[PDB]
């Protein structure tokens, strides 16, 4: 299962 | 950066003429990931050819296997032909039954 | 006995026309379980095992819906690292990213991943620690001090040590036929004259599961690097692995020389000798 949020560089 | 493909062609099984196989083409250890690469049937293109999702190694380089259903025979000869932006030409490799 | 859940995220942009090229594929150890590819029909993340199968539509619309955000988050990487690296828009560029934990022996936790690249060379990573971030330029270090602000670390670390062990240990047990159960390399010896008095031995390791084996030669009881070769292990394409090591010898002489093959499936290494 993927991680839930994504931070931008 | 830019890395050449490595590059390995050989058969699922052990080949014997007759019998029914996959021929693989093994590229690995490239960047950037656009990459054309071609399995020959007696120097023209063969249609029915997969490949895998692309997937990459611990340095970031890329690798995919380019593979097609086939019979080999005793003179039937088979390769995989590779270009990407490092090579200045397509490069080829044939395939080796002992390899 | 220890195990990995891993996913490779890979976009690559297309100046000349469109949005950059996503695609995503998760593994558990050795084998590839999902996949997406921006370029496919579907628009969805989809199975490449069995016994991934199992899962039900609540499962598949949330891996497509966070699978399509991962992807432009990375769209607008590329536009930032673009102005970081004050690069032309013209020209096509590629950002890389893995992240996934480890299980150890005991099936507990052992350690987490998350690291990224652009142009194919490190950019920013996660410790091992899971507190502190690596960034191997001046672009990754403002980036760096963005997440420190932002504690991303302590979002992933949650995920690494928690959600991910958990869904790795549950994908374990619903795989287990073949996840759980090791394939022995399948070995033999091949012999080729390629002179009078020169002969090939190649000593082959097939159909094997996990990838990890180690193939070394003996010469009278004593490891020998020289006159030798060892391929990079490749796919079979059913799942499993091969590889092969061969040696040059004196012809008549085969018999000093030993293949030693070493494999997680095999309860003891293997010696093989010419027959």
């Amino acid at each position: 299962s993927l991680y839930n949020v994504v931070a931008t560089l | 950066i830019q890395r050449t493909p490595k590059i390995q062609v050989y058969s699922r099984h052990p080949a014997e003429n007759g019998k029914s196989n996959f021929l693989n083409c093994y590229v690995s250890g490239f960047h950037p990931s656009d990459i054309e690469v071609d399995l020959l049937k007696n120097g023209e293109r063969i249609e029915k050819v997969e490949h895998s999702d692309l997937s990459f190694s611990k340095d970031w380089s890329f690798y995919l296997l380019y593979y097609t259903e086939f019979t080999p025979t005793e003179k039937d000869e088979y390769a995989c032909r590779v270009n990407h932006v490092t090579l200045s030409q397509p490069k080829i490799v044939k395939w080796d039954r002992d390899m | 006995g220890s195990h990995s859940m891993r996913y490779f995220f890979t976009s690559v942009s297309r100046p000349g026309r469109g949005e950059p090229r996503f695609i995503a594929v998760g593994y558990v150890d050795d084998t590839q379980f999902v996949r997406f590819d921006s370029d496919a029909a579907s628009q969805r993340m989809e199975p490449r095992a069995p016994w991934i199968e199992q899962e039900g539509p609540e499962y598949w619309d949330g891996e497509t819906r966070k699978v399509k955000a991962h992807s432009q988050t990375h769209r607008v990487d590329l536009g930032t690292l673009r102005g970081y690296y004050n690069q032309s828009e013209a020209g096509s560029h590629t950002v890389q990213r893995m992240y996934g934990c480890d299980v150890g022996s005991d099936w507990r936790f052992l350690r987490g991943y998350h690291q990224y690249a652009y142009d194919g060379k490190d950019y920013i990573a996660l410790k091992e620690d899971l507190r502190s971030w690596t960034a191997a330029d001046m672009a990754a270090q403002t980036t760096k001090h963005k997440w420190e602000a932002a504690h991303v670390a302590e979002q992933l670390r949650a995920y690494l040590e928690g959600t991910c062990v958990e869904w790795l240990r549950r994908y374990l047990e619903n795989g287990k036929e073949t996840l759980q159960r090791t394939d022995a390399p399948k070995t033999h010896m091949t012999h080729h004259a390629v002179s009078d008095h020169e002969a090939t031995l190649r000593c082959w390791a097939l159909s094997f599961y996990p990838a990890e084996i180690t193939l070394t030669w003996q010469r009278d009881g004593e490891d020998q690097t020289q006159d030798t070769e060892l391929v990079e292990t490749r796919p079979a394409g059913d799942g499993t692995f091969q590889k092969w090591a061969a040696v040059v010898v004196p012809s008549g002489q085969e018999q000093r020389y030993t293949c030693h093959v070493q494999h997680e499936g095999l309860p003891k290494p293997l010696t093989l000798r010419w027959e």
